[PDB]
């Protein structure tokens, strides 16, 4: 009774052309551009892991704003009502939601002139769960299944030895 | 130069000779009853500014605990900085600090002139009046009201103590946050208060959400004696609507 | 008769401030607000004076003498003012030429500290003092003047007699003079709408602008001091009904209490005047200057008619 | 005079402070308090402050969240009581925030880390995770009542468990 | 005797013109010859001018060096010692004057001026008085900077001489003398007429300065020597005065109208050289609009002292023939100070526009003080000798307001109105003077490398000075000295004046503010002269400064009629041949044609 | 659709240089015209179809299209709509023709594109660096997205001013009278040059932008959509509310947002609120300005009634703080609505015994009238805004010529004048407190029902329009372009008295040093407004 896409391992050679093809189609909706399923590699095989859209859905349950609800069989996080509160990251079992956001647009990494005294560097990152920069706000970057493109998700349709499909349960 | 600065040419905090710094104290007592203030606007955006002439007004005067503001930096006996010090701003204000008599005390008021505010980190600012020029006195607040004004004032002269104090690390910080509401679903205590903002902000959102499930944890009845109290229909407007939310949760 | 008037210069002297201290409290109450005490001036003098005075580097002993010979200008005319007597205390200093030109040694001494410092809004109230002076005089004079011939003498102790012993034939001339003189003190005093040298919100109090600490206690107390004596001398020739034709110790203390009185109702009155209009121009005032020249003109021809 | 009438019949508008309180709106965005006992450390307020007078620093030596915040920097906007999960910071009605030492205008707190079970980094506060551990107890769930050690993961490990 | 007191006088200074032409070719010795022999001669002028003001007693006589009638009245031993207390400091000034590259041999010039001057206050014939005026006027035009400036003097002062020559034709005619002991005698019968005076007065005015008979005073002081133009504002321009004196108290008989104009022109002199001055940059035409002020107050002395022998009242003859003449001594000697002062300045940096002047108080610290002193004495500011003269003008102003005549009571308040706006004026103009030259920061670097005056130069302007502080504070006992020259006692209406009170109260009064911020000076950080004046946190710019021409731009506002009076009533396009190339250079050939066969014939 | 007649207009006088139109609200188009016709297309819709010029900007598009931007935005008024007219600069060479010689209105954002983006409109006859202070390096453009970091402060290349200023009437014998940064009546920094003959201004030159911040870097760099409505209100103190309305109605007008009509009503009466106490600051300083210090603390008197309702409304004196972008953060519940109709009738009964003490103060009719004349041909061409266009004449005002929030639900009156002077300024801005005391007495009685906002919403990156509030001092144009669903991609403020400051110079000519403060009061300067 959910959607969602899952990975064969045994299919998937830990390319990460679906983690591209997942960051561009988000980047342009303008979106998170992190890519929302993340390629693990244990020696012997490698599969890409992201949301379940689970049944139970225990990120839907602590989330202070209720931006996460169920739409067409699908959890959905609404990326404009939350407010950075992470406890969705904790609750989640599979680490589905990892926190990132949007930098300023167009605008160069190391955008420092040699006319002034360079800007200070960020922080290190330790984990996005604990990350605070002072100019990124960032949101939980979960598997949206591309609900917004007309194609369907697009880590399925890039995926060369077709290790990603959807399995819609409704 | 005007100003000091560092090796990279980046100016840097004037600092008062230990001579000139060693009298504060004793203008600081011959001013308790007789202030003469010197506004500096060092680049803020006229709210501080405006507040302190709401500090000249007739409901709050400042007046009568002997403060007159001046029309020189030379009658100043306290230099008054608001503003993130612009660029643009960072010479006449030195040069209002330089053309005073020795010794001065300066009053940072304004979060910008505190810490730069909410333009603490941009180019064409310099972080606030601590970055220029020592500071005895911070005032904050965007604007601070008049009524902290005369307090920063007061507490300046002597005439009141400091009330506020730094809170660092306790133990406090590890006992556990208690869930909000507990006798009743959580999920359904978000949609409500989710709901309440939505029709009321988030202040009003908060207080309405809050005394209708305290109300909702005792009975219907409860609810609907506690509207009859507040006689108000844009509440009785949101209440209807948290009672709906309550009932799509059912 | 070497105590009586240093009497009278240092009781003028300590006062003169508690007068501002009326002035600015009479300001708070039109203002609508609770304002300082009485003493504020003073405790505001008495704090200038432990503050470090401080000026321009193109400027030199000018600038730092101006406010000292100032107040000895103001002890001086101050201690020729009929207060508590009907005669003057130095009669000798008592014509009313004397008393004018004393007032312009003043006026030029406050004019080139203006121009030594060499800021632009010292300059132009320095420019604007002596061209008040240069207006007021006139009026001042022809009233002074109208008073003199109607007492024979130009000394203030014969007019402060006449005034005293009031003519009642010669009345339309002195309430003449007497007004053209009240306007004459008005703008003498500094006062709103006449504040054109010191007009903070333009010159930022003009030449008081670059005095600091023991200068600018020293300058807001002769500007005191002069308000003192320029109101003095209207209400203790004009109004002269309160003091003693002879000395005695025994009605002494009437005279003085009617002389504050007299002193802090001007001052009342002043308030009322200056705290309820907009400042003028330099180049609009002299049309109503000319105008309290009329009024002394007008007591010049009813001398001349009868 | 209309302006004499104007001044009488107005008197005296001065109010006595400070000897008499100046009343504010019972609304009035005054200074934020900020209850330590109730902040899970999640950074919630610190991502929608306008003027970063919120500030969270990872301090891994003491293995600790430095939470901070400045009043010196605070525009006083709300942002912070409008997006707490646990209502931990509000705004009070205390105007009366002037300092000598600008010290005294830092609210500190030090919340525990919690470092994962399966790679012993830090990666999230430990009462955020209690919170939600008590949250999803208060749901009726069983990974909560029986598995804490899967709430103490990182997401990275919990995303190597689904590989297998 | 005084008559060999002024024989050695008027010797001495022909000696010293003379040798100081021949010996012109080095300019240094040349005027050290010039001011000695000038400062002797003038030693000897003021000690006979003492000696007859003391024996209260016209002394009768004659020159030995020519066929010259000598009488030294009372009241020219006045004229005597204010031109020999100028003259002494004016060549001790000279002397060092003479070591200037950019400055010529001048004693010549200067020395027969002060003999011509001499030899007209102790005239006996009026056509000799009118002979020796026109050899001062001629020896006063040749000291002028250049022919340009000389020109309209040239015109003006040969115009009067026509008149005046007109008015010595018509005494010839009328009475058969021109002695002036028997013009008085033979003037108690039949008067003076008004048409004689009157060509007498406006003939002396020209060379007086009366206004609007004043138009060669700026010219000529424009840019003529430090010492030709207090020469001629203490000297020549006061001869006229004597000549006006001389002719108006004739008889002792004289119309009411004739104290009554000269009380208008003294008040219109007066009020329109004090306004003008207050127009003007160059520091030596505003000084001679200010001389002009000055000898419009010493007519409203004289004017008051005629009318009041018209009246027949003695009190007002007295006050203002004391007032009149102790005003003319006492201008003589701080208009001295201000034009060597200002010289002095111009010595050390090269400037006569005191916009280019910043800052010489501190450069010339000497000169800054004696300056102010002789300033503040031109403003009449008590107890200096400006006001010793103008207070008993204005007793005399008094006196003329209760009188009987309507038109004494109609004038009276009215002069004492009018001379209150001109000393006002006054004090305004000496208080840009003061601000805009010795303080402030320098303009130019001209004077910012003024160095201190030299020896004789700040010898002679503090020596003046200090004649300007005893004839202030010591003018109760000065102004009775007077009364040999007007043997009257002096009466002001039941008031007196005392200068050494007034002196001991601005030294002391000022002590007592001292001593309280010396007893309220807790901590108090010492005095601070750091930076640029506030100019609202900008960077001080050279145009913040305001200057002269913004100071005086109110009086240009609230005074239009009467500063747009100078080009209504200017009438220098109806005189046909004045635009000529050549006009003031055949002015000065027919001016040395002139002196020339005057002095051939006056020798004889 | 509005302004079809007006593109058919366009494209009848000048065939082909409209190359692309666009509607982004129903009132609202922009134009992309070709580069070297852009001063001919402005000068037409300025005179030939009677426009005003709003705003003029740059954007770094050279990501987007490969091109630099400059917008001219025109406001149509003759329904009334909003034309823009866009050009695309060349990268390398960022060179277009100047609309200065042809629009003397174009003479500020052309010298502002010259500093914040390094553009050259070629003609343009003033080249004076206008934004950046006089410290800031040369060829260094803070608002290019690739030139320098917004955190970067560079070392000042001098401590001494050096701009130079322009006497045209006067010659160097006048003196300068410096009226600012640190004067008395200096409220905000602004320095005055007023060259002067004594006590009479010859000519006038100012420098501004001593509180210029960089405002508009910060809004795309450090700022959400929601953190730039604080970051509007911090604009300016005085009018910050209606900078949080103008760029809340342009995210928003960009989005197609449906805003709750009780929300909009809210917006319209504390934007009214605002201007009880804005024109009562700039009374009272009138009177302030002239001597008159009682009518300074009268008028502070009643002002602090409007802070009151203020603080009651929106839980702050000032600083609102109550926009979000879809909505509004407090309601108002009845001791909302009880307080604030008694505060709102109080102030009206208490400001109309100040009009009486200060139409019969013995002096002020003498100071303010006659004084400080604007010529109303010049405020047309120099597209004046405000109590300052309005007062000459020109009864143009944004709430009745373009309407937005809850303004078409509200009493509106606009007040207009014919007397070109400091006093006609004062009238016009002492009728709209009557106007704005009616909309709130109004708007506290009938507003709507329903929620304050909508949430959830997604921006679609790359969208723009205009925001649009009248101002105490008149129209606030702000223009915000939609970067992604976090940030923005630009944001340009455009305040009043930018739009007012460039013919001060005309209205202190032939006026009297004492009389200057007077006539910079009587514009209403908003400095903050204006440097951003
Ligand atoms: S602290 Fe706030 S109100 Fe004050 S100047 Fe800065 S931004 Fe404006
Ligand atoms: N009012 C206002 Fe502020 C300005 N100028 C805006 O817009
Ligand atoms: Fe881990
Ligand atoms: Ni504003």
């Amino acid at each position: 009774m959910n959607r969602f896409v899952i990975a064969d391992s045994t299919l998937c050679i830990g390319c990460h052309t679906c983690e591209a093809a997942c960051s561009e189609t988000h980047r342009q909706h303008g979106l998170q551009s992190m890519p929302r399923l993340r390629v693990m590699l244990n020696e012997k095989e490698s599969a890409p892991q992201l949301c379940h859209h689970c049944e139970d859905a225990p990120c839907a349950v602590v989330c202070p704003v209720n931006a996460i609800t169920r739409v067409d069989g699908a959890v959905q996080l609404n990326e404009s009502l939350c407010v950075s509160c992470k406890l969705c990251g904790i609750a989640c079992p599979f680490g589905a939601i990892e926190f990132s956001g949007s930098r300023p647009l167009d605008i160069p990494a190391n955008a420092n002139t040699p006319k002034a005294p360079p800007a200070p560097p960020a922080p290190a990152r330790v984990s996005t769960l604990l990350d605070w920069v002072p100019g990124i706000r960032a949101i939980a970057v979960k598997c949206d299944l591309c609900s917004f493109d007309e194609q369907g998700p697009a880590c399925v349709r890039m995926c060369p030895t077709k290790a990603l499909h959807l399995v819609d349960n409704t | 130069l005007l100003g000091p600065r560092d090796a990279n040419g980046i100016p840097v905090p004037m600092t008062v000779d230990e001579s000139i710094a060693s009298m504060k104290a004793s203008l600081l007592k011959k001013i308790k009853r007789s202030a003469y203030v010197y506004r500096v606007d060092c680049g803020g955006c006229n709210g501080c500014e405006i507040e302190i002439f709401a500090t000249l007004s007739p409901l709050f005067d400042a007046e009568r605990f002997g403060i007159k503001v001046v029309p020189s930096p030379r009658h100043a006996d306290i230099l008054l900085f608001t503003g993130a010090v612009t660029r643009a701003m960072r010479s006449p204000a030195l040069r209002a600090w330089q053309s005073a008599p020795d010794p001065k005390i300066c009053i940072s008021y304004g979060a910008c002139g505190n810490s730069g505010g909410i333009f603490h980190d941009l180019y064409c600012v310099w972080g606030g009046t601590d970055k220029i020029v020592p500071v005895d006195v911070y005032i904050p607040g965007c604007p601070p009201t008049p009524a902290a004004t005369l307090y920063g004032f007061a507490m300046a002269l002597g005439l009141l103590e400091q009330k506020i104090h730094a809170r660092g690390p306790g133990e406090l910080d590890e006992q556990p946050a208690e869930i909000l509401h507990g006798d009743m679903v959580q999920p359904l205590r978000v949609k409500v208060d989710r709901e309440a903002r939505r029709l009321a902000g988030y202040r009003y959102g908060r207080q309405i959400a809050d005394d209708y499930l305290t109300q909702l944890g005792q009975g219907e009845e409860q609810v609907a004696r506690w509207l009859e109290a507040e006689n108000d229909p844009r509440l009785n407007e949101i209440v209807s609507h948290l009672n709906h939310v309550v009932e799509e949760a059912r | 008769s070497v105590l009586y008037p240093l009497i009278q210069a240092l009781v003028l002297f300590a006062v003169a401030p508690l007068l501002s201290g009326i002035t600015r409290v009479a300001r708070a109450r039109l203002h609508n607000r609770r304002g300082p005490g009485v003493l504020q001036e003073y405790r505001d003098i008495i704090k200038l004076l432990g503050r470090q005075s401080v000026g321009p580097d193109a400027s030199g002993w000018v600038f730092r003498l101006t406010p000292y010979v100032m107040v000895g200008v103001m002890l001086t005319i101050a201690t020729a003012l009929p207060v508590v007597t009907v005669g003057s205390p130095l009669p000798q200093l008592g014509d009313l030429i004397t008393l004018l030109y004393l007032f312009a040694i003043a006026r030029f001494f406050f004019a080139i500290s203006g121009l030594d410092t060499g800021s632009p809004f010292t300059a132009i109230g320095a420019s604007r003092e002596a061209m008040l002076g240069v207006l007021v005089e006139p009026m001042l004079l022809l009233g002074l003047w109208v008073a003199a011939q109607v007492a024979g003498s130009t000394n203030i102790s014969n007019i402060t007699d006449t005034v005293y012993h009031w003519p009642l034939s010669q009345s339309i001339p002195l309430v003449l003079a007497l007004c053209a003189c009240a306007f004459a003190t008005f703008i003498e005093m500094g006062k709103l709408p006449f504040d054109l040298a010191e007009a903070e919100q333009e010159l930022q109090e003009g030449p008081l602008s670059e005095y600091s600490g023991s200068g600018f206690g020293v300058m807001k107390w002769g500007i005191s001091l002069k308000q003192l004596v320029v109101l003095q001398m209207f209400v203790g020739v004009f109004i002269p009904w309160g003091q003693m034709e002879t000395f005695t110790a025994g009605g002494l203390l009437l005279a003085l209490v009617i002389a504050i009185v007299k002193l802090v109702v001007g001052v009342l009155v002043i308030a009322l005047f200056e705290n309820s209009m907009a400042r003028l121009r330099l180049d609009i005032t002299p049309r109503i200057t000319w105008a309290g020249f009329g009024f002394a003109f007008l007591a010049f021809v009813s001398l001349l008619a009868a | 005079f209309t302006f004499i009438k104007k001044v009488i019949k107005t008197g005296t508008a001065t109010s006595s402070y400070p000897l008499e309180p100046i009343a504010v709106d019972k609304n009035f965005r005054g200074k934020p308090e900020q209850n330590p006992q109730q902040c899970i450390g999640c950074a919630a307020c610190v991502n929608a402050c306008p003027s970063n007078a919120l500030t969270v620093e990872t301090d891994l030596a003491t293995g600790e969240l430095a939470w901070e915040f400045n009043l010196g920097h605070c525009i006083f906007c709300g942002r912070c009581e409008e997006v707490c999960p646990t209502a931990a910071i509000k705004l009070s009605q205390e105007y009366e925030l002037a300092v000598w030492k600008k010290e005294d205008f830092l609210q500190q707190s030090r919340f525990a880390l919690c470092n994962c079970r399966v790679c012993n980094r830090p990666f999230a506060v430990q009462k955020e995770i209690d919170y939600a551990i008590a949250l999803l107890k208060h749901n009726g769930d069983s990974r909560a009542e029986n598995h804490r050690e899967s709430f103490e993961t990182c997401p990275e490990c919990k995303r190597q468990k689904c590989l297998v | 005797s005084a008559i060999s007191l002024i024989n050695s006088g008027v010797a001495w200074f022909v000696a010293a013109a003379v040798l100081a032409f021949l010996f012109s070719f080095q300019k240094a010795l040349s005027g050290w010859i010039a001011g000695i022999g000038g400062a002797v001669g003038s030693l000897y002028t003021a000690a006979a001018g003492f000696t007859v003001l003391t024996g209260a007693v016209g002394v009768s006589g004659a020159l030995s060096l020519v066929s010259y009638d000598v009488q030294i009245s009372p009241l020219n031993a006045i004229w005597l010692i204010t031109l020999g207390l100028c003259g002494l400091f004016v060549s001790l000034y000279n002397i060092d004057w003479h070591r200037h590259a950019q400055v010529k041999c001048n004693g010549l010039q200067i020395n027969m001026l002060m003999a011509a001057a001499v030899c007209a206050v102790i005239a006996s014939n009026l056509g000799m008085f009118v002979v020796m005026a026109e050899i001062m006027a001629l020896c006063a035009v040749f000291l002028t900077s250049n022919s340009k400036e000389g020109k309209l003097w040239f015109a003006l002062g040969r115009l009067g001489t026509l008149l005046l020559a007109i008015a010595c034709w018509l005494l010839w005619q009328r009475y058969g003398t021109l002695d002036l002991r028997l013009l008085d005698m033979r003037m108690q019968q039949l008067p003076l007429g008004s048409d004689i005076w009157l060509l007498g007065v406006i003939g002396f005015g020209l060379l007086a300065g009366i206004i609007p008979l004043h138009g060669w005073v700026p010219q000529a002081h424009a840019n003529a020597s430090a010492p030709a133009a207090a020469l001629f504002s203490t000297v020549v321009m006061k001869i006229g005065l004597l000549g006006i004196l001389t002719l108006s108290l004739l008889g002792g008989n004289a119309p009411l109208w004739w104290g009554i104009a000269l009380l208008v022109l003294g008040m219109i002199t007066a009020f329109v050289g004090g306004l003008y001055a207050l127009v003007e940059h160059n520091i030596q035409r505003l000084l001679a609009y200010h001389t002009l002020e000055n000898i419009g107050i010493i007519l409203l002395g004289l004017g008051a002292g005629v009318t009041g022998i018209a009246l027949e009242q003695p009190a007002l003859i007295a006050l203002g023939l004391v007032g009149g003449l102790y005003h003319l001594l006492n201008h003589s000697l701080f208009k001295s100070v201000l034009f060597l002062g200002a010289g002095s300045v111009w010595f050390r940096t090269g400037h006569r526009d005191i916009e280019k002047l910043g800052g010489i108080g501190k450069k010339m610290p000497v000169i800054s003080i004696a300056m102010l002193v002789g300033l503040m004495a031109m403003a009449a500011l008590p107890p200096l000798n400006g006001f010793a003269g103008e207070w008993v003008i204005y007793q005399s102003f008094f006196k003329l307001s209760n009188s009987g005549a309507f038109v004494a009571r109609l004038l009276g308040p009215l002069l004492a109105v009018g001379l209150a706006i001109t000393g006002a004026l006054a004090v305004m103009c000496m208080a840009k003077v003061y601000g805009v030259t010795f303080l402030g920061a320098p303009r130019t670097k001209e004077a910012e490398n003024a160095t201190c005056a030299p020896l004789l130069m700040s010898v002679s302007v503090v020596a003046l000075a200090i004649c300007c502080v005893i004839g202030g504070v010591a003018a109760p006992w000065l102004l009775p000295m007077l009364s040999a020259a007007v043997p009257l006692p002096l009466e002001p209406a039941n008031t007196t004046v005392s200068q050494p009170m007034i002196t001991l109260l601005l030294i002391a009064c000022p002590l007592l503010p001292f001593i309280i911020m010396a007893i309220c000076k807790g901590d108090r950080l010492p005095s601070r002269s750091r930076g640029a004046a506030w100019v609202c946190g900008y960077d001080h710019e050279k145009s913040m400064v305001i200057t002269a021409h913004g100071f005086a731009m109110p009086v240009k506002q609230a005074f239009a009629p009467v500063l747009k009076l100078r080009k209504w009533l200017n009438p220098v396009s109806l005189v046909p041949g004045w635009q000529c190339e050549g006009s003031a250079l055949l002015f000065r050939r027919m001016a040395l044609v002139e002196l020339a066969v005057l002095v051939v014939i006056i020798v004889s | 659709k509005l302004g079809q007649h007006y593109l058919a207009a366009l494209n009848e006088a000048f065939p082909g240089v409209v190359l692309d139109h666009a509607w982004q609200t129903k009132d609202q188009l922009t134009v992309t015209v070709k580069v070297n016709y852009l001063p001919e297309v402005v000068e037409f819709l300025y005179y030939k179809q009677g426009g005003w010029l709003s705003v003029l900007f740059g954007n770094d598009e050279r990501k987007l299209n490969g091109h630099y931007a400059v917008y001219y935005v025109l406001s149509m008024e003759k329904t009334k709509c909003w034309i823009t007219v866009r050009v695309e600069v060349d990268a390398n060479k960022p060179e277009y023709p100047s609309v200065t010689p042809r629009v003397p209105a174009a003479v500020w954002g052309e010298r502002e594109v010259r500093d914040m983006y390094g553009l050259i409109p070629v003609g343009l006859p003033d080249e004076r660096r206008l934004v950046l202070p006089d410290d800031w390096p040369d060829e260094l453009y803070p608002l290019r997205k690739d030139s320098m970091d917004y955190r970067q402060r560079p070392a000042p290349t001098t401590d001494a001013e050096t701009y130079e200023f322009i006497n045209e009437l006067g010659d160097k014998k006048n003196n300068v009278v410096p009226i600012g940064p640190l004067h008395v009546t200096s409220d905000e920094p602004g320095h005055f040059r007023l060259f002067v003959d004594g006590e009479n201004i010859i000519d006038a030159d100012y420098r501004l932008f001593y509180v210029h911040r960089g405002m508009e870097k910060l809004a795309e760099t450090r700022m959400g959509y929601n953190e730039v409505t604080f970051l509007s209100d911090r604009v300016c103190g005085i009018c910050g509310f209606a900078h949080s309305t103008a760029y809340t109605t342009s995210v928003e007008n960009a989005m197609g947002i449906q805003v709750p009509e009780r929300a909009q009503m809210i917006r319209a009466i504390l934007l009214e609120v605002e201007r009880l106490h804005s024109h009562l600051l700039n009374l009272g300083l009138a009177c302030h300005f002239t001597g008159f210090d009682s009518g300074f603390m009268q008028f502070f008197r009643v002002r602090e009634t409007s802070m009151k309702m203020a603080e009651i409304l929106t839980g702050a004196r000032k600083t609102y703080g109550l926009n979000l972008i879809g909505g509004i953060r407090r309601d108002l519940l009845k001791d909302d609505m009880i307080q604030t109709r008694q505060l709102a009738q109080q102030m009206r009964r208490e400001v109309q015994e100040l009009v009486d003490v200060l139409l019969s103060t013995p002096n002020m009719e003498q100071r303010t009238v006659g004084i400080g004349r604007l010529d109303p041909e010049i405020a047309r061409d120099f597209s004046n805004v405000g109590p300052m266009v309005r007062a000459s004449g020109h009864a143009r005002d944004t709430r009745a010529d373009h309407p937005f929030v809850g303004y078409g639900l509200l009493p509106m009156e606009v007040h207009s004048e014919q007397g070109c002077d400091v006093i006609s300024r004062l009238k016009v801005r002492i009728n709209e407190v009557y106007t704005a005391l009616n909309m709130i007495d109004y708007g506290l009685d009938n507003l709507p029902g329903g929620p304050l906002m909508v949430e959830g919403f997604t921006y679609i990156p790359h969208r723009f329009a205009l925001g649009f509030a009248e101002a105490p001092r008149g129209d606030d144009i702000h223009w915000s372009m939609t970067g992604d669903n976090q940030k923005l991609y630009r944001w340009r403020c455009r305040a009043a008295t930018y739009a007012n400051w460039p013919t001060l110079r005309y209205m202190l000519r032939g006026n009297t040093v004492s009389d200057a403060p007077l006539i910079i009061g009587s514009l209403d300067p908003c400095y903050s407004c204006t440097d951003r």
